[PDB]
RNA sequence: UGACUGCUCCCUAGCAUGCUACUACCG
RNA sequence: GCGGUAGUAGCAUGCUAGGGAGCAG
């Protein structure tokens, strides 16, 4: 803002103007000294508008291209978590009853809603109250889905340990009774 | 209206998304290539390739959003606490869920009632709260789907109300849009099931 | 105005209880939750000042939790 | 239109934290809240108009006491320029005269 | 804004350009005077406004760190704040009932179980001197929570049964006091 | 753990347009 | 003597962008 190119040319001017009105010449230098004056300044504007535009516009295009490096990272870390998540998941698919159950199959097409039901090898029940305890997971080893599964442990709703031989009609207002039953697939 | 009536003799297991087994570099995965409707009857994908090398950034985006590899990599689950058809449990525990109740402002309260206010017998009074709710009562609310019964209709007559509701919505244009014409606003909420995990709607916005 | 008043210390009440990690109890939380759900919802002012004695005994009955004495001598709670 | 009272009411005492129990923290919910409950004046039940004359001066209240809170530790003086047009029943008239300024 | 260079300036040149007007004089005087004036007065008069801008975005920028400020300051005393307002409000209550069983959880005498409201269910208190025994228990009868109750069992902390006949001013004190006991509703 | 829409108020930043003002150039 | 042009300042108007909040289905 102050070395521009202009900048030498409009100071010695005005210098050298003003040391000829100090001068105390007659009015002709004054008029020459005011013609060269304002048009100095005049070419000035636009050499100090112009530049100034110019810086705005280019911090501009320097954020938004910085942005745009960042949304890149973003994208990369992303697409690197989901495929961390497939292959992970992945690895749990138990590859011999599920292609016991596909090859069975007349095209290779199987609902999706019976696979975990013949190739999943823990059951988790939920259990409202002790009347339809008795009547679903009763003793230590109960059938559902034309299987037979043994229980391996019980939880309340408190994510505590609990006994079956707790868990009676006398005991049951003692519990906190969202019990959940897990259970292995037996043989 | 006619496969509404008839599906309702088939086994409910066999509705839903049907899966396949396709390889990626040699490793097998499981997605879903078609759909069963109660409705619709048997839908088969168009665009299905077994062989593949890896996999794009949209691929991912659409293997990462079917329940086919979440149900198939999770344990059985049967739920008495509701009648509806139950799939799988992702994880090993249930969770519970409650609500808080609200806060009180004393300055507010105390400032209407040094000028007339809550007085007996008065016209206007709080009946408006914040209640609070126990571990079991987003299932609660879920069982309410139990009122959902299949309806079959009256086709000759529904095919004439259909006639009169489209004239009614006749003044209006629409169609189909390119992706840079779509307008969004507040991009910072939830964007669903798998994709919470890593971000709001402007990561998959910008990405 | 008695009936407003309990109902703001009815819902103080419950926020103070909640802060002690009482959630962590499903029976207590519970009972806790319905009764405070029940005195918002009451008519007349002798069911309500009954269910607050009952939902204020929760409170009184957990030993470490808060010091009565200190927050009653501190021109509060005679 | 015009709402139901409780539910204005309502909405002043029962909140979620830092949302209120201090006013001065957030002045524009009550500004908002008197919005939507000027029409309750030209009710002929009384207690109607007295909701929102209460909204007006618990408004004014919240002012006065942001600035002598902040005026007294601090040194720092507030001015009440175009600020009492949030206690004075022109600006929320405004709002359901027909000539859309917004 | 009475307190800057320009303000300074532009005050000497309305001085001279006034006197000199006032004494009367030519044109020529009046144009130079006015084309002398008018830049001091431009620049004085923006400043004038600046510093108002600035002065009010600053005092602005004040109020919002303290909003700030005082709202973190405010959401980190959440729980003695709330207690200390539940025992105000519980003293602008007023009741009987609640105020019994402050005074009595103050002295010592706190519930184990939630008091019941039916006719039946049992309740169990701890008492831990004579003095509370003599006010509440005299007779076969209890008085708490504004309420009359009936003892049925009396346990020490080694668990034996002491019986009510046993329990008196000099017979006390051989005894493990922390009593608890167990009574139901009368009607 | 926080969905899809619609409307309204407040604050800041930019753009466009208009009004007035102060200098300077040109005829 | 009048107009045009080039900067500068204040004021007003409508959009876009960002943030905080309120109501309704």
């Amino acid at each position: 803002f102050s070395s521009l190119p202009s900048y030498a040319a409009f100071a010695t001017a005005q210098e050298a103007y003003e040391q000829a009105v100090a001068n105390g010449d007659s009015e002709v230098v004054l008029k020459k000294l005011k013609k060269s004056l304002n048009v100095a300044k005049s070419e000035f504007d636009r050499d100090a508008a112009m530049q100034r535009k110019l810086e705005k516009m280019a911090d501009q295009a320097m954020t938004q291209m910085y942005k745009q490096a960042r949304s890149e990272d973003k994208r990369a870390k992303v697409t690197s978590a989901m495929q961390t998540m497939l292959f992970t998941m992945l690895r749990k698919l138990d590859n011999d009853a599920l292609n016991n159950i596909i090859n069975n199959a007349r095209d290779g097409c199987v609902p999706l809603n019976i696979i975990p039901l013949t190739t999943a090898a823990k059951l988790m029940v939920v259990i409202p109250d002790y009347n339809t305890y008795k009547n679903t997971c009763d003793g230590t080893t109960f059938t559902y889905a034309s299987a037979l599964w043994e229980i391996q442990q019980v939880v309340d709703a408190d994510s505590k340990i609990v006994q079956l031989s707790e868990i009676s009609m006398d005991n049951s207002p003692n519990l906190a009774w969202p019990l959940i039953v897990t259970a292995l697939r037996a043989n | 209206n006619f496969n509404v009536l008839f599906s309702t003799v088939f086994p409910p297991t066999s509705f839903g998304p049907l899966v396949r087994k396709i390889f990626v570099d040699g490793v097998p995965f499981v997605v879903s290539t078609g759909y069963h409707f109660r409705e619709l009857g048997v839908v088969h994908n168009q665009d299905v390739n077994l062989h593949s090398s890896r996999l794009s950034f949209k691929e991912l985006l659409v293997y990462a959003a079917d329940p086919a590899m979440h149900a198939a990599s999770g344990n059985l689950l049967l739920d008495k606490r509701t009648t509806c058809f139950s799939v799988a449990a992702l994880t090993n525990n249930v969770a519970f869920q409650t609500v808080k109740p609200g806060n009180f402002n004393k300055d507010f309260y105390d400032f209407a009632v040094s000028k007339g206010f809550f007085k007996e017998g008065s016209s206007v009074e709080l009946k408006h709260f914040f209640f609070a709710q126990d571990g079991n009562a987003a299932i609660s609310d879920y069982d309410y789907y139990r009122y959902n019964l299949p309806t079959m209709c009256d086709i000759r007559q529904l095919l004439f109300v259909v006639e009169v509701v489209d004239k009614y919505f006749d003044c209006y244009d629409g169609g189909c849009i390119n992706a840079n014409q779509v307008i969004v606003n507040n991009l910072d909420k939830s964007a669903g099931f798998p994709f919470n995990k890593w971000g709001k709607a402007r990561l998959y916005y910008d990405s | 105005s008695k009936m407003s008043d309990v109902k703001c210390t009815s819902v103080v009440l419950l926020s103070v209880l909640q802060q002690l990690r009482v959630e962590s109890s499903s029976k207590l939380w519970a009972q806790c939750v319905q009764l405070h759900n029940d005195i918002l919802l009451a008519k007349d002012t002798t069911e309500a000042f009954e269910k607050m004695v009952s939902l204020l005994s929760v409170l009184l009955s957990m030993q470490g939790a808060v010091d009565i004495n200190k927050l009653c001598e501190e021109m509060l709670d005679n | 239109p015009y709402p139901d009272p409780s539910r204005i009411l309502g909405a002043g005492c029962f909140v979620d934290d830092i949302v209120k129990t201090d006013g001065t923290l957030m002045i524009e919910r009550f500004v908002s809240l008197a919005i939507d409950a000027y029409p309750l004046t030209k009710h002929p039940n009384q207690e109607y108009a007295d909701v929102f004359h209460l909204y007006l001066q618990y408004i004014r209240k919240l002012h006065d006491e942001l600035t002598g809170h902040m005026l007294d530790m601090y040194s720092v003086m507030l001015t009440n320029d175009n600020t009492s047009r949030y206690w004075e029943p022109e600006f929320y008239e405004a709002m359901y005269t027909p000539h859309t300024v917004l």
